[PDB]
Parts: C-alpha cells; sequence; structure tokens
RNA sequence: AUCAUUCGCGAGGAUGUAGUACGAAUGUCACUGCCAGUGUCGUAUCUUACGUUUUGAAGAACGGGCCAGGGAGUGUAUCUU
RNA sequence: UCCGCUGGUUCCUUCCGAAACAUGUCGCAGCAUGACCUGACUUGAGAUCGUCGGUGGAGUAGAGCACUGAUUGGCGAUUCCGGGGAUCCCUCGCUCGCUUGUCAAACUCCAAACCCCCCGUCAUCCUAGAAAGUCGGAGUCCGGACUGCUGGGGUAAGCUUGUAGUCCGUAAGGGAGACAACCCAGCCCGUGGUUAAGGUCCCCAAGUGUCGACUAAGUGUUAAUACUAAAGGGCGU
RNA sequence: UGGGGCCCCGAAAAUUGACGGGGCUCAAGUCGACCACCGAUACCACGGAGUACCGCAAGGUAAUCUCGUAGGAAGGCGUUG
RNA sequence: CCUGGGGCGGGACGCCCUUGAAAAGAUAUCAAGGGCGCGCAAUGGUUGACUCAAGCGGGUCGGAAACUCGCUGAAGAGUGC
RNA sequence: GCAGCUUGCUACCUCGAUGUCGGUUCUUUCCAUCCUGGCCGUGCAGCAGCGGCCAAGGGUGAGGUUGUUCGCCUAUUAAA
C-alpha cells in the first residue's frame, strides 16, 4: 500500500518540487493524504499543491 | 486657489497626439451632416474657434440644425439636454 | 438552459447588482429562474454571480421542479391535467425534456409564473461566503447545479 | 528622528524638486565600490527587500559603510565590486502652531523601493562568496525592512 | 424509524422500504366539568426606563419625588392654490 | 419688546418616505434657491437600473525614458567655454555620445481594468399610464461609520478633509460575551417545517465527529473592526 | 546551503481578572479536507388582517405589496356645545 | 467673516492656469505650484515674401565677443506678462 | 520597539460646574530595584568597586531656601 506522489507546491515565494513516499489505502487516498500533509507542514491550501502524478511503488 | 475658467483641467483634454500636432486634415472641416444624424464631439485643439466646452468631449450629440458653418447638437449631460454649437472640425459622424 | 437560484439577500447589495437581480426576477432568497443560454443572460449571471448559484439543468430536475414547485396565477399548482390541456406534450417529464432540448418554452404554459420559490436546501448548502471553486455554493455549479436543485425541492 | 517615521509608504511620490524648496543633500557619496572596472567576477549576489518601504539616505549610507568595510577587510581593496542600485529620489518632509498649514518642510531624501527590488549587488570570485554574504547580511541589518540575499550568478559555482 | 443491498479509509452516503407511518389543520363521534379571565410567585428566552439635545443616550449629558387639575397653530387684513 | 439661542407643544390606524449636499448671503448655531420626499392634475407611448456587440472619449493604474526635469558608474570624444604652477612647454572638472544602475503629483514613445455619450440587441417596467409638464405641502444645508481608492494632509490618532458603494441616522429578529453602523436578514398576525450566519466538551440546542499532520509554549482557544507587539535570533520541532 | 509550517527568546505597569467563564494537550489549539446535526420573524406551506391597482357588482391580481426619524397624504376615536 | 478653540500671523474673502482628482462629469482642506487687478495706433487687421533656436565648417587685429556664406535643424525659437 | 509616568497633536465625553497647583493625613498597587536577600561576570588578591540576572516581604527618614512639583544644599543613614 505504498505510493509515490510527485508534484510541486508553493513554499512562500517559490514553488518547490516533491517526490513524497506515502502509505495509504489507494491512489486517491494517497492524493488526499498528500494534500493534508502539505497543508499541515506548510499551511498551504489544496489550490497551492499541484500533484503531478501518483504511482504505486 | 482653483479657478472656474472654461479651460479648467484641460491639459490632456486639449492635447494632440505627438504625430498629429500642426495643421489637421482639412477634409474634416468641409463635411456636411444631415438632420437627426448622430455625431461624436472630439475637440481639435488646433482649431481654436467653434470649440464646445471640453466637458462634452467624448459625447455623442444629435444634429438638430445648422447656424452657418457650425452645427447645433442635442447632447446629453447627466440628465439634461444641451444645445451645443460646433464647427465640423470638432465633429465626426457615428458609424453604424 | 441556465438555472439561477438566489442564495443571498438584498441588504448591502449594490443597486446595479440588485437591479440585475430584479431583471432576472430574483427578488428573494431560494427563488429560482430558468433563462436561455444566450450571451445576454450569460453576462447578467456573471454580473450576479456573487448572490446566486447557477448551472445547466437537466430534464429530470426541470420536471421535478416544475411538478413540485411550479405555480399558476392565483397561486395554483401545476398538474399533469393542466399540462396536457394546455400543451401538446403528454406529461410534465416530456414537456421538460422538450424545454431542455429547446423545442418548447415555459411561456408556452398559460398564466405560469416565471419564478419558482424553492424550499431551503435540506441538510444545508456549502455556504454563501465562498465560491464553488473555494468549497462554497456561490457561482458556477456547471452540471452539479442539479444536485442543489434536487436537495431544494 | 527614528526611521520608523518615514518608513511606511502611505502616499504618492514627492520627487519633482523644481516645485519644492531646499532639499538637504544626500549623505551617500559613492554608489560603486570595490573594483569598478572589472566585470568578470563569477559570483554575483544581491540584497532584496521583501516589503514595500522607504529607505532614508542615512540608512543607505550606513548599510553601504558596513558592507564596504566588511568587504574591504575580507576580500581586499579590489577583491569585490559593490553597486548601490537605488538613488534617494523621494523627498522626505516634516511638519515643524500645531496642525494648521501642516504641509511639511523638506527634511531629507529617501528611496521608495518595492518588494523583491535589488538594493545592493556584490560581485566577487568563488572563494569570497561567504564573506560577501556575511557583509551583505550585516548591511541588511541596517535597513528598515526585512531583507534576503539571493545569488544572481555563480549558483553552480557555489553549490 | 427499523431493516436489506451497495459505496466510502473513516465519520457517513446512495437505492428500496417510502413520498409510506406521521404531519398545521379541517370535519365527525364519544368522553368530561371545567375553561377563559384576574392576582401573586416560580422555571425558560428576550429586554440597560421615558422625553429631549445629539452622528452617537442606560449614560458619570439635561428634565420629572408623587398624585389631581390647568397648560401651547388662534383672529383680522391681504396674496396664492 | 425682540433673539437666528434654550425648553415645551396633548388621540388612533393606514399609504409613502428623505436630506445632513451645491451656489449666494456681515454667511458659518440662520435663511433663500436648487438636489432629495410627498399629494394632486394634465398629457398619451415610450423609458433605461442590468446584459451582450459596435461606433467614439480617454491619459488613471501599470510600464517606460521618446519630451520636460532628476539620477549611478564604465568607455570614447568635444584638439572648444574652464580647476592646477613667454613657446600658453604637458597635468584636466564639466559638455556631448555608446553602454551600466535608478526616478517623477505638477514627465509620457506606450497603456489597461472600471467608467461615460450614442447605436443595435436581449432584459425589465409601461394604456391598471413611459418620458415630459404644471401646481400644493414640506423637511434638510452639525452628520457618522464600514469596505476600497498606496485617496490629500499628518510621526500617528476612535485625527482632519475627499471620493464610489452600502449602512446607522430612521433598521426589527437571529449570531458574534456585550457591540448605532461587523455576519445572516430587511419585519403584517398565528401555527408547522427546513434553512442562513454562527456553532456542536459544559455553561448552551446540536459531535468528547472522521481522516492526515503540526504545536509543549496554557502558545492558542480573537472574521472585519484600532479591541490583535516589532526588528533580530533559535544545532526547539 | 536555500526555501517553508508551528512554536521559543526578544516581551516591563500600576485595585483581583479575563480565550465570555469553567477548563482544554494524537485537543475542547493550529493547518488541509470531509461527514452529520443544531440553529431566525429568512425560505416553504396553511389560515387570517390590511394595503395598492383593476372590476357596475360579485370578485380578480400581487415573486415583482407589508421596517421606518424629519416630513407629506387618507380615514377614524374622544371632549363640550 | 474664515480659522484643527479664540487671538497673533495669513486670506485658500473676486478672477485665471497645472496638480491634488481615483483615464466621462463633479469633488474638500490655513492642500502643492502659482499668477492677475495690466501693457500695446502697434506689440492690432489683412495681403505678399520668408523661416526660427542651437550646433558644424569657411571668411581680415571684424578674436574662440559682432557681420556674412554653406550644411544640419517639426520647432529644441518666437507668439507682451 | 515598549511605557504612557514630560511636552506636544486632536476635540470623542463634561460648560442647567466632575471644585483648579503644591503640601498634609491614610490606604493600596507596579518594577524598569536605592538598600536589605540569593546569584553571575570582571581589566574581581582582600577591602571596596563596576556591569548584569532573580526578587516588590520590609525599609526608603530628619532639616535650610522656594507655594512649589522639580531642583539645590546640610548632617545622619543599609539606603535615605
Amino acid at each position: 500500500k505504498s505510493f509515490i506522489v510527485k508534484g510541486k507546491f508553493k513554499a512562500g515565494s517559490t514553488w518547490e518540487k516533491f517526490t513524497k513516499k506515502i502509505e495509504s489505502q489507494n491512489e486517491k487516498n494517497a492524493t488526499d493524504k498528500t494534500y493534508s500533509i502539505f497543508g499541515s507542514k506548510h499551511g498551504v491550501k489544496r489550490s497551492q499543491v499541484q500533484i503531478e502524478s501518483v504511482a504505486e511503488e | 486657489t482653483n479657478s472656474h475658467g472654461e479651460k479648467r483641467c484641460t491639459r490632456y483634454k486639449l492635447q494632440k497626439t505627438v504625430r498629429e500636432r500642426g495643421i489637421s486634415p482639412v477634409s474634416r472641416a468641409i463635411q456636411e451632416f444631415e438632420e437627426g444624424q448622430m455625431v461624436h464631439i472630439d475637440i481639435d485643439p488646433s482649431v481654436q474657434k467653434g470649440m464646445p466646452n471640453p466637458k462634452f468631449q467624448g459625447s455623442t450629440g444629435k444634429v438638430i440644425g445648422q447656424r452657418g458653418r457650425s452645427y447645433v447638437l442635442e447632447v446629453r449631460s447627466g440628465n439634461a439636454m444641451k444645445e451645443v454649437f460646433s464647427l465640423p472640425q470638432h465633429l465626426k459622424p457615428q458609424k453604424y | 438552459m441556465y438555472a439561477v437560484v438566489r442564495l443571498r439577500g438584498q441588504v448591502n447589495v449594490r443597486y446595479t447588482i440588485e437591479d440585475t437581480m430584479k431583471m432576472l426576477r430574483l427578488h428573494k432568497v431560494n427563488h429560482c429562474v430558468f433563462v436561455p443560454e444566450n450571451p445576454h443572460y450569460k453576462g447578467m449571471v456573471q454580473k450576479v454571480k456573487d448572490y446566486v448559484a447557477y448551472g445547466k439543468i437537466d430534464a429530470k430536475t426541470l420536471a421535478e421542479v416544475l411538478e413540485n414547485r411550479g405555480r399558476l396565477e392565483g397561486d395554483t399548482r401545476l398538474t399533469e391535467e393542466y399540462i396536457r390541456e394546455n400543451t401538446d406534450y403528454d406529461s410534465i417529464q416530456a414537456f421538460a425534456e422538450a424545454v431542455i432540448e429547446g423545442k418548447s418554452s415555459l411561456k408556452d404554459i398559460p398564466k405560469l409564473k416565471p419564478v419558482f420559490r424553492l424550499h431551503p436546501p435540506r441538510k444545508g448548502h456549502a455556504g454563501i461566503k465562498r465560491t464553488v471553486q473555494q468549497g462554497g455554493v456561490l457561482g458556477n455549479h456547471d452540471e452539479n447545479i442539479n444536485v442543489l436543485l434536487h436537495k431544494m425541492r | 528622528k527614528p526611521g520608523s517615521m518615514y518608513r511606511n509608504v502611505r502616499q504618492r511620490s514627492f520627487t519633482r524638486r523644481k516645485y519644492m524648496g531646499g532639499v538637504p543633500g544626500s549623505q551617500v557619496i559613492h554608489y560603486d565600490m570595490g573594483d569598478k572596472a572589472n566585470t568578470s567576477f563569477p559570483v554575483k549576489i544581491s540584497l532584496i527587500v521583501e516589503e514595500k518601504c522607504q529607505i532614508r539616505h542615512t540608512a543607505l549610507e550606513a548599510a553601504r559603510i558596513t558592507a564596504n568595510r566588511h568587504l574591504v577587510a575580507d576580500t581586499g581593496k579590489m577583491g569585490f565590486y559593490m553597486k548601490l542600485r537605488v538613488y534617494p529620489h523621494e523627498v522626505i518632509r516634516e511638519n515643524k502652531s500645531g496642525m494648521r498649514r501642516a504641509f511639511g518642510k523638506n527634511v531629507g531624501t529617501a528611496a521608495r523601493v518595492k518588494p523583491m527590488q535589488k538594493i545592493f549587488t556584490v560581485a566577487v570570485e568563488k572563494q569570497n562568496f561567504k564573506a560577501a554574504k556575511e557583509a551583505l547580511w550585516h548591511a541588511g541589518q541596517k535597513l528598515p525592512t526585512p531583507c534576503r540575499i539571493v545569488v544572481d550568478e555563480g549558483a553552480e559555482l557555489v553549490q
């Protein structure tokens, strides 16, 4: 149940790439967890997180 | 203090673009308009005569008569109808 | 066919937006109108986007709204007998399908009111301080306007 | 006279010196420091303010002095190039009775800078990057705005 | 409501049961000898008097201790409608 | 006596419902005229609060240095006008250009979004009377606030003075602890239901709700509001 | 090394006091999302009152009628003769 | 009389232009820049003929201080204030 | 940056009055601490200083001039 979520998110003034590794139930669950994790870690809304892809690892 | 002359706040209202300063095209001065025709008021600063108030610059008037060279126009200003006299040098026909 | 339902009241609204509301006949909250897809109505809805929810309505939702909430002059409820006596269509569902397809008109119903005074949304709506794109209810719902219309019946 | 007085931008520009009278001259003397002729410095960092503020000429002079001293001490007299990009164009005035006819008299000059606007640019070689960065941090400590250093050229030369 | 199926990571949702049982009320049939009202007190929610000056009055702004009675756009001339 | 100044001016319901603004005034605590409110009548077919497209006005934002002025070095020349110690024996600041770096209410080679006039269109109102006109009665010219305009001035002010919208004034009821003007909402009476704003540990109706993280400081448990502390630093996490 | 979230230091005021209070620490705080419910006189439904306009009347229409200070207009109640 | 109380100061107390003024119009302050209370029978009207400022080169103690020639020159002049 | 204890700015409250400075008497509070208690540094040998941190329980007096607040001066005092 491991996923790799690649994308980029806005960290203040600069966009930042990410390739996070996530443990979740399915791909959409991993996307939701990615949004939640980036909202928690950076206070950014889901409009400020751009998930390029989610792939089973 | 601030004055109440006719030329109040006309610095850019009565300006010409850079490449139209000088003698204007003379075709605009001998154009005839019919009764009831709608014409814009775009004042030519170089024609220092026949010029309506700059407050009516950018307004569309209706030709209601002629007083020699000049045309009489019915022009809406807020909620009133004004009779504005203008030489054709400052006038321009509306295109439909 | 735009469905436009008013969700915010008239206090503290600009006179221009409120006059657009009056021209759309949306004088009160939970009042809904159906207008064509022309650029005139598109611009009016874009003008009033901050006080209504709008979208594309489907024939089933139009039929349910007409049956449960359509009214006649004197405050009479639409019925299938009136529909069959005053239109060429057998039922309200067929009439609504025709209206959605564009081959009929609500003005083809004699004495029918152009305003549908809908119920408040059961279980609430998304909120009138945020747009659809922000998680609220204001603005363009696209084809999900039918969900709100179903829960406001 | 604290810099917090003429710090926030609340007003239009005041720069046309032909319609005012008697502006005190700026305290900042030079605007190019270090080795002015050479341009082949590989690394080139700059200090950008992150708020919209007005920086007085005295603050500009203090930052310039501190950065120039640090650079001359570390890199040498011609081991660096320093450019102060902004000129104090805004005229700072003061109301010196009370509030009747309160339009102030000209008391100084300030540069009206925008967010992410470059204030100082320092060009140095590869081995002097940390010294330039430290000096520019010291310079930013004298300014009335939060600041950040950014690398303009030589990013791959540093890391 | 309850239950069946299904969806959702989950809190829960959807479909059916069910627009059913119920439901403001409108009628009708029994039963009953009170009810309405009034005084006071209690529980729940709400409300900082009144008139005035004021942008703003519960004001630490002005007025009244209380009660009874008295207490303020009238006539002539002229003009207009 | 008079006062433009202070106080008072007595029954009910119903319909509509402002202005705290401009110019003149020995005018500035007043008044007149107009805007705005109200009533009636005449007239008789259009009107424009909104949309879309088009013909026109742009000179604000932003941008820029092409004009007017500022402004930073480098480089090249003015065998010119000029600072320094008899062949003006040679040192050279300004001035004029090519490059760098900056600017402007009272600069503009450019140039929006709003907005304005007019035309068409849809939309709404309109013979149960559009636009227009005439007449009767006024109140009003102490305003204030919120949200924008970096509005102007000011170190700032719950300061002062503008502008667009909306409010209080004159606005109930519901909610923010209370809150003139902040959110829902404009409100005839009674009953039932469902919602808005906001809330759901108790006070207090409804979650000791779900998922994923952060915080160890009782930090916090504070939409807006003038009722919420900064620069700087932290091998805290 | 750069860019970020939260927190800490920086951080001193006068009667005893303010997240509204109690209190609260994988929260009853913050951030990103979601679910259900509560909750107005808003909205819907029924009944009723008044109002506007129309109608000879009977009556019809009102989503587009129902807050209101200064103030205008209409109809009523009361006192004495 | 105005007046960030009044007074002192000043006149924003009549007229004209730029900005303020937020690209229609309007828009305040003891807001910013200011100006005007005149001059001119020519410094006016019309016609004809010409083209200005400033640079570059040529020309004699006519000096880089005159006048004149040639080139450039949409105006960098002049048009009373 | 903090405080609001100086002086300004403003005109929101009070002009059908909130009795105006200073002193005296009595009570209370703050800490940015003068002394008293505990600490750290020192260019701290000791004595005694200088600088800083915690700490508001107690103390912080008597006199000459001046209405003074403030300030000057005197002799005590752990400090006044």
